[PDB]
């Protein structure tokens, strides 16, 4: 349950009018939780297999996603393989 | 999972073809004379017969001008526009206060809109080849796109455009498009589920097949006002250099509405509304603590309330032999001065009674879902009396949390006497600042 | 991205990105009809599968030769036996008028060597009672010739039936969604 201390001496600025202010203080004392339902792929990704666009399967991409329960190969779609390295890591990353 | 603020019990006037009120109804109990009136202006403004009407209430705090306010806007339904705004906002920042009540007045009139429209949606197959018949390299003006949809295949060629509309959804086969044949251009659905499973990832959205007839046909109809037409002009919508992206990146500020703009949309509208594409509806208007307001709009008002397009607005100032906020001499009842209210009339708003009280606290306890026992809703109801109703409906809820406490569900004399002691009144600090030695 | 950072120009194509804690230290390779997707040898084998399927239990489980011989061109052993036709003179005790009304002609010792025949499908193909091109417009007048797939794939769960949480084996590659199931993969099914 966040909270909104704050004295009302600062209401004035140069950016935001008495109005403004008092809407955006009134509007940020109520708030909204939101649940989503994301997923994930977790397991030890041994290797990061990127084959060539063969034209009758558009991506041969091999990555051996296992966690400690079970060993495991995936692939990937075109999409994914700069979404591993938009930072420069490695494999083996959870 | 609900909350009430001092509002949620009232839904309605509770009259009749007659003029016939009910003493409790619609959470509304007393005021033959206001609910008479009120359901008399309703009735000529869903007429659509007039514009520009406007009338004064002298009404007392908590005397219900705010309930009368909120019942009157639910009486025209959603639909109707509305914009009941406080009188403080007026004074703004990046726009002068005159163009701002200018563009109130635009957004309150109100109107009803249509368009049809056709689409066509996977793509079965692809045949890409018109000549340059002189010095030009070549005339591509031509391909066959398929248009996979569920229920029936129907590929088309149309004009180049649409396929360089493809290239630039940068669709597959086996992608799904949902192309508005109005303009040519593309808007993607995603891709499909029948190519799919190409791999065992994608971030990509496989997207459900599109479901039904490929050329798809269908009508809306939308309800908008003129203003958000004003301001979607005023900026750019499209554009692809660096103009574009540094104008949308850049944040707009409010400015003032040209006259030109407004003659250019009255005919645009018009020209619309011939066509049968448009029905006319006018809007409704209401300023709260409109005596702090100074001369100058209080006689600019005079020529604005001439405006031959100016809705119904609706005056309420609670004061009484005061001055104009700002002015010398200038004192009029309810700060308001002779020359505005020689354009309008009077209505009387006065507060309440026992048995009114009584039943209002009653509902009240109602729609809070909680359970008042006789002795405490006469106390209640009593000391309302003697000084103000506000102040047992601010105990009603705390007296709630007291009997939850002592595991009990209802109001004993008890609760309401210790919330009594733990939360005084203005009363009760009349007399007791004073003989304080810090301040 | 990180705005200008650390990069040497290793690499860095878009669509080739190897690497690994090196516990075999290799790197990437380098260098709609059915009929058009895989080799002949597995849709065999499929076929034969099926017309395993076809048999129903020990009277047709090893009548698969002649199933086979059949598709590509006591308890078999044809429906004449004494315990069910030598029998039958006497099953049909209820009632019934068996009588001779046949004159005698090659069409009637035809009822008789065609009776008990000890004849097949096989047979019409290796007599000829029937030309050549009789049994061609019976198996070609049947198969389709390039309609294969016009509605997309299911790939449901080998051994139970679910939908989502799928994978497939490392190497076996077969198609599984319960890790549960996995266990019994890697047994019978890797
Ligand atoms: N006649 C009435 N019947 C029922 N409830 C009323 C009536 N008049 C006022 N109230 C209630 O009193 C509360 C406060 O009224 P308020 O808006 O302060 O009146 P005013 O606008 O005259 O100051 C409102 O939430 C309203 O529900
Ligand atoms: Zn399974
Ligand atoms: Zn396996």
């Amino acid at each position: 349950v966040p909270f909104t201390a704050i004295a009302g001496s600062e209401i004035f600025s140069l950016e935001l009018s008495k109005t403004e202010a008092l809407t955006q203080a009134f509007r940020k004392s109520i708030g909204i939780k939101i649940k989503e339902e994301t997923e994930l792929i977790e397991g030890e990704v041994v290797e990061i297999q990127i084959d060539r666009s063969i034209t009758g399967g558009h991506k041969q991409g091999k990555l051996t996603i296992k966690t400690t329960d079970m060993e495991t190969i995936y692939e990937l779609g075109n999409k994914m393989i700069d979404g591993l390295t938009k930072e420069k890591v490695l494999a083996g990353d959870v | 999972v609900t909350r009430t603020a001092a509002h949620t019990h009232i839904k309605g006037l509770g009259l009749d073809e007659s003029g016939v009120a009910k003493r409790v109804e619609g959470g509304f109990v007393g005021q033959i004379e206001a609910r008479e009136a009120c359901g008399v202006i309703v009735d000529l403004i869903k007429a659509k017969k007039m514009s520009g009407r406007a009338i004064l209430l002298a009404g007392g705090p908590s005397t219900g001008k705010t309930a009368l306010a909120l019942a009157i806007s639910q009486e025209l339904g959603p639909k109707v526009p509305f914009c009941p705004l406080v009188g403080s906002e007026l004074y703004s920042v990046e726009v002068k206060k005159t163009e701002t009540l200018m563009e109130n007045f635009r957004r309150a009139i109100g109107l009803r809109i249509k368009e049809t429209k056709e689409v066509y949606e996977e793509v079965t197959e692809l045949t890409p080849e018109e000549n340059p018949l002189g010095g030009y390299g070549k005339t591509i003006s031509h391909v066959i796109v398929g248009l996979k949809s569920a229920k029936g295949t129907k590929t088309l060629r149309l004009d180049p455009t649409i396929y360089e509309s493809i290239q630039r959804e940068k669709v597959s086969i086996g992608d799904v498009i949902y192309i508005e044949a109005n303009t040519g251009a593309v808007k993607r659905v995603g891709r499909s589920d029948a190519y799919a499973t190409e791999f065992d990832l994608e971030t990509e959205e496989y997207v459900p097949l599109p479901k039904g007839e490929v050329h798809k046909k269908k009508e809306i109809v939308q309800d908008v006002t003129l203003h958000d037409l004003d301001v979607a002009n005023a900026r750019p919508q499209g554009g692809q250099d660096v103009i574009s992206m540094m104008g949308q990146l850049l944040k707009p500020k409010k400015t003032e509405i040209t006259e030109k703009l407004r003659q250019e949309v009255n005919k645009v509208v018009a020209k619309y509304i011939d066509q049968g594409v448009a029905e006319l509806i006018p809007g409704v208007l209401f300023i709260d603590e409109v005596n702090m307001l100074d001369i100058e709009i209080f006689t600019y008002l005079n020529k604005a309330l001439e405006s031959n397009i100016a809705p119904v607005v609706v005056l309420a100032s609670n004061r009484g032999m005061t001055t104009v906020r700002g002015t010398e001499d200038v004192i009029s009842p309810h700060g308001v001065p002779p020359d505005l209210i020689d354009r309008l009339l009077i209505v009387r708003t006065l507060p309440y009674d026992k048995d009114e009280i009584r039943t209002i606290i009653e509902r009240r306890a109602t729609v809070e879902r909680l359970q008042v026992e006789s002795s405490a809703l006469d106390l209640l109801a009593t000391m309302g009396t003697e000084t103000s109703l506000r102040y047992a409906l601010q105990l009603l809820a705390p007296c709630g949390i007291l009997a939850q406490t002592s595991n009990r569900k209802e109001i004993v004399v008890n609760d309401v006497n210790e919330a009594k002691l733990l939360f005084l009144d203005a009363k009760r600090s009349t007399k007791i600042l004073e003989t304080s030695a810090n301040y | 991205k990180a705005l200008v950072e650390e990069i040497d120009k290793k690499t860095y194509n878009p669509d080739i990105y190897f690497t690994s804690l090196d516990p075999q230290a290799r790197r990437y390779t380098s260098k709609h009809s059915f009929e058009e997707r895989y080799t002949q040898q597995e849709i065999l084998q499929s076929d034969r599968r099926f017309m395993e399927l076809n048999t129903e239990n020990f009277s047709d489980l090893p009548n698969v030769p002649t199933l086979l011989s059949d598709l590509t061109g006591y308890g078999h052993g044809w429906v004449l036996k004494p315990e069910t036709l030598r029998e039958i003179q006497l099953s049909y005790k209820s009632t019934k008028l068996p009588k001779p009304k046949r004159k005698n002609t090659n069409r009637i010792v035809a009822l008789k060597k065609v009776l008990s025949s000890k004849r097949n499908l096989h047979s019409f193909l290796d007599s000829a009672l029937l030309n050549l091109m009789d049994k061609n417009v019976i198996y070609h007048n049947v198969y389709n010739k390039r309609y294969f797939k016009v509605l997309p794939l299911i790939t449901t769960c080998s051994i139970c039936g679910g939908y989502d949480s799928i994978s497939s084996c490392v190497n076996c590659g077969n198609k599984i969604c319960s890790v549960s199931c996995f266990k019994l993969h890697n047994e019978t099914r890797c």
